[PDB]
């Protein structure tokens, strides 16, 4: 029960992050109910979540978490429903999380948000059709880019390559960006909507995308393997931090599945009983993952390698 | 005052949040009923055993909020026409159960999008919607001027935005706008929430929407400008836009996050009071007309029927009519009484068609200043009226006034005229049978005798309005033919409508009519060059009559008498919409047919595409003689 941290936490978890050390931070929504906002909360404790009193930190939002990732190692980057983009920041004793600003920049609900590689600067999309590169020294945007004809559902940015960046709209379209180019989007080619990103951690050219169909794909800058992974739209895809790493997908059938580097299917989790919303690979234990939830569970799966 | 709402994807506390809105100056919000990414299940488990509730209690507002302050919106994610079968699905009863939810609350309005230009199940699931029950509520179809994908930033190095024109291509919108109201059956409860754009597109897309049921103007922050002194402002064009839409009287909507932080919020709402306030006030007409725009009428039929006091009283609130009439009268007295005969010559002036006597008058007032002397005949057939004419005659005019109840194609009068002066006309000229009138008392006019007014002419205009069939369309009676509202001409305030040609001329009539066959059947064929494209719902009618020699009354729009609130323009609708293309002439067809009772107007549409023959044998309307 730390201080000015809230005493119940949103059902709706939204987001679950592992920093370098192993600590938790989670971010919820309140998607129902009297009051819609949101909350972030830090457990250096991950088998205590989702327990508000065993927590290490807390805070209230004043909307809705959409998504949300680390920058650095107390630096905390959200996406509101409220069209701002926020970084919170852990004090020096990482009891409380502190704002460090708020801009209302986006027109419309900020949907997807992620730190490029020098972690000086941040991509964000939006249901407003555009995407923005932040500059998070300044507290201001460099750029608005509107390619997009739909609203964007999700910009992942390159692991090593500053300027580079992923992202992919309800416009079927995948745009790979490169802010050094006069224009920097071009589109990588009939499918059906893309609904999730994840770069290769181990290779500069290569990443997965998931459709609101199901299917988990492979794919190089120029020349396709793909698998049937989920029933339903595939909402997250988060590499493992193996040297061969595994391939952890998301999904709206309620459904947790681990693929290999052939889109094989290595594990199966039904454990949620409600949407599966993030997945994160625990650094200690490269073996152990978590997922959160619509449902507020918290689950530690093993994951047999 | 200007209506307007505030549009928010993001409600945290709706208490809180409305509170805000209203002191912001806002009259309504624009807010989802749902949480919008709150995405809800409805066929496959365990996602669908998500235990509630499902959205905010409606106890959180009075009854009286809920029906008067609060605008649902669609969720987001809702896509009835996507082309996954699950998602369709889910966005089939997601659909139904917001809507519902709704028409539970007792929600005025309910807002869609149209982004995309298949949205065929979207139209399914709302005209479903709407034949479930006996209900009020607007829908608002949210749709821009400019399709996303057409103002897109050229910033897609593998993918550039077309630089030559498009003209139907750049007109997408309003395709996908007609194809959903046509699918929806051109449902009353469905308007056009009208999205403007940071590029305005060409003067011809926003003539598109001329005659659609804007109901709503929503206007982003982000295509605000910004002055010297940092205030939200827009572009000289905008502001053209703005204007015509305060003419609709649309509400406005203001959508985006504060993009001028220095300024508080009520910035962007203070501009559109500012350019509201910033427009001519009512002018005479104006005032006059106001609250008849698009009213349908049935047009007077003074010969068959006895007009009330009250119809009198509109008559003769236009005084610009009748100076024109005593203007009349007065060139026609001095180019038949030369100045030597001033004292000798009387002229014998019979008003036919006096009405409470505003003609009279006119006429007395001519002769004075024309310093002639006139005998005055009233002939008029309106045996109520005629109570009004004989308490003046008694009271004030004297014996120089001579007052006959009776029919003009009956009376037997005990003298010839010299000038027969008459206002028999309706808004389509000859609609009244003036004509019929005007013949039956030509034998006692002099051999030399003038005839005012001495000549008039009907004209005709292709017009293009949804708004004007659907008040036609909703003109339907029990125990009658279901299109005979079709087939009837109706006097109204044209106002939310869009002219697709120049008005020609269609009927003339000349009084004398010296022609030994006097014949006042017509049949005029016409051929209206259409330089857009557009739907065909009806044509407006004008006339022009001429008083004497240059002296003229007119409703015509390009020789509008200027001050005249006599007369609304009259409308023929069709049974069917029309699609006419660009640079396609709608040729039109219009027959003045008559029995020994009745005559009556048929008219049929031949080009681009043949309509049905409309009021054959004047089944549906005829006037009496
Ligand atoms: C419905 N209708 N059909 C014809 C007329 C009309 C109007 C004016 C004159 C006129 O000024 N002179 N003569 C004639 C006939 N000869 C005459 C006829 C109307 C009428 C009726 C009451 C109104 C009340 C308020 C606003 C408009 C009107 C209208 C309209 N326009
Ligand atoms: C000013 S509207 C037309 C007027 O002319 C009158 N009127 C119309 N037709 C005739 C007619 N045939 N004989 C006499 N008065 C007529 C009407 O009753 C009304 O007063």
């Amino acid at each position: 029960l730390p201080p000015n941290a809230p005493a119940c936490m949103e059902r709706q978890l939204e987001a679950a992050r592992y920093r370098s050390d192993g600590a938790l931070l989670l971010g919820a929504s309140s998607l129902s109910g009297r009051c819609w906002a949101g909350s972030l909360w830090l457990f250096k404790d991950p088998c205590a979540a989702p327990n508000e009193g065993f927590c290490s930190a807390g805070v209230q939002t004043e909307a809705g978490v959409a998504d949300l990732t680390w920058v650095g190692e107390r630096g905390i980057l959200v996406a509101s429903d409220s069209g701002a983009v926020e970084l919170w920041e852990l004090d020096e004793n990482e009891t409380l999380i502190v704002s460090k600003f708020c801009k209302y920049e986006h027109d419309d609900i900020v949907s997807t948000v992620s730190v490029l590689s020098s972690g000086t600067q941040a991509v964000s999309g939006s249901k407003d059709i555009c995407i923005k590169v932040w500059d998070l020294a300044q507290q201001v945007v460099l750029s608005s880019y509107r390619a997009h004809a739909a609203q964007v559902t999700c910009v992942a940015a390159s692991p090593h390559k500053d300027s580079v960046f992923l992202s992919c709209s309800e416009d079927n379209r995948i745009l790979l960006w490169d802010t050094r180019c006069p224009k920097p989007a071009s589109q990588i080619g009939p499918g059906y909507l893309p609904t999730s990103l994840a770069w290769h951690p181990q290779q500069s050219e290569v990443f997965v995308f998931g459709d609101e169909n199901g299917t988990v794909s492979l794919v190089d800058t120029k020349s396709v393997l793909s698998s049937a992974v989920h029933s339903q739209c595939v909402t997250g895809l988060v590499f493992s931090p193996h040297s061969v790493p595994f391939l952890a997908s998301l999904s709206e059938d309620c459904s947790l599945a681990v693929l290999d580097s052939s889109l094989s299917e290595l594990f199966r989790s039904q454990a949620h009983r409600d949407f599966v919303r993030d997945a994160t690979w625990s650094p200690l234990n490269h073996s152990l993952l978590t997922t959160v939830g619509w449902d507020h569970q918290v689950v530690h799966h093993v994951v047999p390698t | 005052r200007v209506s307007s709402g505030r549009d928010l994807n993001c409600v945290p506390e709706i208490a809180d949040t409305l509170g805000a809105v209203a002191k912001q100056g806002f009259d309504f919000l624009c807010m989802p009923v749902f949480h919008p990414r709150f995405k809800r299940e409805f066929i496959q488990e365990p996602a669908k055993n998500r235990p509630g509730p499902q959205t905010r209690s409606d106890l959180l507002l009075s009854g009286r909020d809920w029906n008067t302050l609060i605008v649902g919106k669609l969720s987001p994610w809702i896509r009835p026409d996507s082309k996954v079968e699950k998602i369709r699905r889910n966005s089939e009863a997601a659909m139904l159960q917001e809507l519902n939810f709704g028409a539970y609350l007792g929600l005025p309005a309910f807002l869609l999008p149209l982004n995309q230009e298949d949205n065929t199940n979207l139209a399914r699931v709302l005209t479903n919607h709407i034949h479930t029950g006996h209900h009020s509520s607007m829908f608002w179809m949210r749709v821009p001027l400019v399709a996303p994908e057409d103002l897109r930033d050229d910033i897609i190095e593998n993918a550039p935005t077309t630089h030559t024109e498009e003209y139907s291509g750049e007109e997408k919108t309003w395709m996908w706008w007609h194809n959903f109201r046509t699918l929806c059956d051109y449902s009353k409860r469905i308007a056009v929430a009208l999205e403007i754009g940071a590029d305005l597109p060409s003067n011809h897309v926003i003539d598109r929407w001329l005659g659609e049921p804007i109901k709503a103007a929503i206007l982003p922050t982000s295509i605000f400008l910004t002055n010297k002194k940092g205030f939200p402002v827009l572009s000289k064009m905008h502001q053209r836009l703005i204007f015509r839409l305060l003419k609709l009287e649309v509400q406005f909507i203001i959508t985006g996050t504060n993009h001028h932080s220095e300024k508080e919020f009520c910035s962007y709402l203070q501009y559109l009071e500012y350019l509201s306030q910033n427009r001519p006030p009512p002018n005479a007409y104006e005032l006059f007309a106001k609250g008849y725009e698009d009213y349908l009428q049935s047009p007077l039929q003074p010969l068959m029927d006895n007009l009330e006091s009250q119809t009198y009283e509109v008559f003769e609130k236009d005084p610009i009519k009748y100076s024109q009439y005593q203007q009349a009268i007065y060139k026609c007295l001095l180019d038949r009484v030369p100045e030597e005969e001033k004292d000798t010559n009387v002229q014998v002036l019979m008003v036919l068609g006096a009405g409470r006597g505003p003609l009279v008058n006119a006429s007395l007032r001519a002769a004075k200043q024309a310093d002639r002397r006139i005998k005055l005949y009233a002939v008029e057939k309106n045996p109520n009226a005629v109570v009004t004419l004989e308490n003046w005659q008694f009271e004030e005019w004297g014996s120089q006034v001579t007052v006959v109840s009776s029919d003009m194609r009956e009376w037997v009068a005990p003298e010839k005229a010299d000038i027969i002066v008459s206002e028999l006309l309706g808004s389509f000229a000859d609609n009244e049978l003036s004509p019929e009138c005007l013949d039956g008392a030509q034998h006692f006019l002099k051999d030399d005798g003038v005839s005012i007014p001495g000549e008039y002419t009907s004209f005709l205009a292709p017009i293009s309005s949804s708004k004007l069939y659907n008040e036609v369309r909703a003109c339907r009676e029990k125990d009658r033919d279901p299109e005979a509202q079709f087939e009837m001409p109706y006097v109204v305030r044209l106002h939310n409508f869009h002219q697709l040609s120049a008005p020609q001329p269609c009927f003339t009539f000349s009084h004398p009519n010296r022609d030994p066959m006097i014949d006042n059947n017509r049949y005029c064929t016409l051929e209206f060059p259409v330089e857009v494209n557009t739907v065909l719902h009806g044509f407006a009618g004008y006339f022009e009559t001429v008083l004497y020699q240059d002296i003229t009354l007119s409703i015509r729009p390009e020789t509008h008498s200027p001050g005249m609130f006599s007369w609304f323009p009259i409308l023929f609708p069709i049974k069917q919409p029309i699609t006419v293309r660009e640079g396609q002439t709608i040729c039109v067809r219009f027959w003045r047919c008559s029995n020994s009772k009745k005559v009556w107007y048929e008219w049929a549409v031949t080009a681009p595409v043949c309509s049905a023959i409309h009021n054959p044998t004047g089944r549906s309307y005829t006037i009496g003689l």
